[PDB]
């Protein structure tokens, strides 16, 4: 569990939502 | 026309759209009766109906979309009556 | 791991506040799907964490983040200077009214006003609307066709209201998500019974309703129908069926089906099978039924993979 | 006066319409009312017997009103049974065909309770009831 | 990426205040189009940002910025020293009344006063006005022609009012943007049905209106009309159709169509196809219909690309 | 994200509008 967890926690929620949407679309 | 309630009920075509309204502050419940022909005409006009093919009443219950159309018509009628 | 699983792991590993903030930028369907998937999570391993985090980073760099909220930004710009998601939802509902089975949609819109039916079908794909109209009765179908031929356009408000009503009906159906209760489910149940009770149930259903029993019969594969299957599929089937199992199963098979199997085998193997059938003694009916059940399971497995056509 | 215990068979593809017809008959003093969803069920219940009047819709699944009326008239035990026809469209050809088939009356949707009562009274007067 | 997409990305990446300021210098149509395009934006990648920014810089250097607001500058200069966008809008409306279908414009202006119709057509292109007049009835068309022959000019105020009314009508039509409800849409729907329901619907429509059914028939490609297609298009079609698919499809085709296909093939291939047709056994009608549907899809694809004329 | 974003933000809105108009015309 490196600093990547903390870096990802600081990302914009819209970016996370778009990543989730793309992942669900690829299913 | 003024007549007893049973005579008015006896002359109402069935099935029909009956709406109960209240006229505040007067006490009682009023009725707004929409004939199926008027409802079908309104549905035709709202959804692009040419009007060349009238819809014959089969005696079925009004659908949810037809219910919403009746809703809108009744809201307009109540606003006009109140004004 | 599916994209839904990766998204669920990401939401679980970013904290409750961050996950809640992300949900505010997701549609209702996506939020419901993620919540359902988050419900069944029991463990997330080291790989399921590290690979998901790395893929999330690579995806965030894939579209390079950005994409400020379109609705709020557009509203602010329009207000300062001077459809949208509603149009997108209407388009999605148009898509939703095309991926369904024609029978389901036809039954959904059978009781609607003919003008409403015509209006819905205008916005649908040609093939889907064609299939839906094929299932209506003559009078209603032709009335809908005539109304389509004279379709004069619908105001956006009425179309939006119809779309909202259809979305509500679809939400109710999805909440129900009706488990298969048609003749197919009974046929699957009936196919796994013993021959005695299977035939008794079929006969009794025919006594109650011959049409219902025929529909169940048409939806069941009770063996002895492999004669109607193409030669190529039978040849493919023989490659997965043991010789002894086929020999036992064909002992109780009708001569037409037996010749159908023999014609799809090599001549030497066909002669060997004929000699074994002629020489082998009587076989208990239960064993033959079990072998036929195994062959039917193999047929179903091949059909699910597309290698066999039923 | 018509017998208030007369048994009525209401045949229509819509349950709401059947309930409305049953309530209208009850308001007229007839309480023995049975309902049928289509022509096949109507004929099956007619084979049980005991019915004295039939109210049937024209367009019904798996059997229309005209075929049901023809089957009823073809049966000797029920050839004299009065049948009331209720329809949504009063096409002249359909009315003529029903009259040739032996229809006792004709009602057009939508209708009022007064019209139904008048039709029932006329049918009863014609049959001497 | 289209120019609209690049402009949308640029507006999204400059801030809400700057985007609002830019909208104040854009026409209503451009603002509406950008707002509609901004609505459907879901993500902007690194390339979609960097390339757009570089192209914007190169475009700003292309016309070297400058171009102070023409209207305000001209008004200030005229006021200090002593048409315009209205003339430009009238010219655009003149252009807008020429890119439309002749039938649509004719129906739009059919009920107008004959002098108004003549005035509109004077400002239109010769071909567009010629096509519009061809769709009018004899009396009205000739009256409009006579009024054109004696056209004495219109005051700018009346022309501006007529242009504003026409712009309002066009705005209403574009807000409607009537989805295709003519015989073409039904023909597309009918072509994708099974032969049973397709023929039943066609026959029923002819029963209701023979002219309507004929119009739908004329707008549908239900196979068996490839005999009326030119030889070159058929030869082009044969290069994209599988030999087995053509063989199965031609099994249920009429002898005229079969000879039409054979005449467009090489003599050796024609003989091979004839031998296969004579030797191959009966084919289920559903398979032949599916192959004909595939051939019709290929025909449609070729026609859309301009390689085939229907 | 170099200084080009800031430089583009300081451009005249009329220039941006003209670039947008040309881009839409080229479509």
């Amino acid at each position: 569990m490196s600093q990547r967890i903390r870096e990802m926690s600081d990302n914009d929620p819209r970016v996370v939502a778009l990543v989730i949407r793309q992942w669900m679309s690829n299913d | 026309r003024i007549q007893p309630y049973h005579e008015f009920a006896r002359n109402l075509p069935v099935p029909t759209n009956l709406n109960l309204i209240h006229l505040k502050p007067l006490r009682g419940t009023g009725l707004v009766v929409f004939s199926p022909s008027l409802v079908f005409i309104a549905v035709d006009n709202l959804f692009g109906g040419d009007g060349r093919f009238p819809t014959k009443v089969e005696g079925r219950e009004f659908t949810h979309t037809e219910q919403r159309v009746i809703n809108r018509m009744l809201k307009l009628a109540l606003e006009g009556y109140s004004d | 791991l599916s994209g839904t699983d990766k998204s669920v792991i990401l939401l679980m590993t970013i904290g409750e506040d961050r996950a809640a903030e992300v949900f505010k930028h997701l549609s209702t369907r996506e939020v419901q799907a993620l919540s359902t998937a988050m419900a069944n999570v029991r463990q997330i391993s080291n790989k399921q964490l590290t690979d998901v985090l790395s893929e999330f980073e690579q995806e965030a760099e894939q579209f390079a983040a950005l994409n400020i909220n379109a609705n709020e930004y557009l509203r602010s710009v329009l207000v300062k200077a001077l459809d949208i998601l509603e149009t997108r939802d209407t388009t999605s509902g148009i898509e939703t009214l095309n991926f369904m089975e024609p029978q389901s949609a036809a039954d959904l819109i059978r009781d609607e006003h003919p003008q409403i039916i015509a209006t819905i079908l205008v916005h649908l794909k040609r093939s889907q609307a064609a299939d839906i109209l094929a299932l209506f009765d003559e009078r209603l179908r032709h009335d809908v066709m005539l109304r389509i031929a004279t379709f004069g356009g619908v105001q956006p408000a009425a179309l939006a209201e119809l779309t909202e009503v259809l979305n509500g009906l679809l939400d109710g159906q999805n909440l129900k998500r009706s488990k298969m209760g048609g003749v197919r489910t009974a046929a699957e149940i009936i196919n796994l019974m013993k021959t005695q009770q299977e035939e008794a149930v079929i006969t009794a259903v025919r006594e109650f309703d011959g049409e219902l029993a025929q529909k169940i019969i048409d939806e069941m594969f009770l063996f002895e129908n492999l004669v109607d299957v193409d030669d190529r599929s039978i040849q493919r089937l023989l490659q997965e069926v043991d010789s002894e199992s086929l020999l036992i199963a064909l002992k109780g098979a009708e001569p037409p089906l037996r010749e159908k199997f023999l014609r799809n085998m090599s001549q030497r193997a066909a002669d060997i099978l004929r000699d074994d059938l002629a020489n082998r003694g009587p076989v208990r009916l239960s064993q033959v039924e079990n072998e036929q059940k195994a062959i039917l399971l193999i047929v179903r497995r091949l059909a699910e993979t597309g290698e066999m056509v039923i | 006066m018509a017998d208030k215990e007369l048994k009525f068979l209401v045949v229509d593809k819509f349950s709401t319409m059947r309930r409305i017809v049953r309530n209208l008959l009850k308001e007229l003093g007839f309480n023995n009312v049975e309902e049928a969803e289509d022509g096949v069920d109507a004929l099956n219940k007619l084979q049980a017997g005991g019915f004295g009047f039939i109210i049937s819709d024209w367009n019904m699944p798996n059997m229309d009103g005209l075929e049901l009326l023809k089957t009823i008239r073809a049966d000797s035990a029920m050839s004299a049974l009065p049948v009331l026809m209720v329809t949504a469209e009063a096409k002249k050809e359909n009315i003529i065909a029903a009259a040739q088939a032996g229809a006792s009356g004709w009602v057009v949707k939508p209708f009022t309770a007064a019209t139904l009562e008048e039709k029932l009274n006329k049918i009863f007067e014609k049959l001497g009831m």
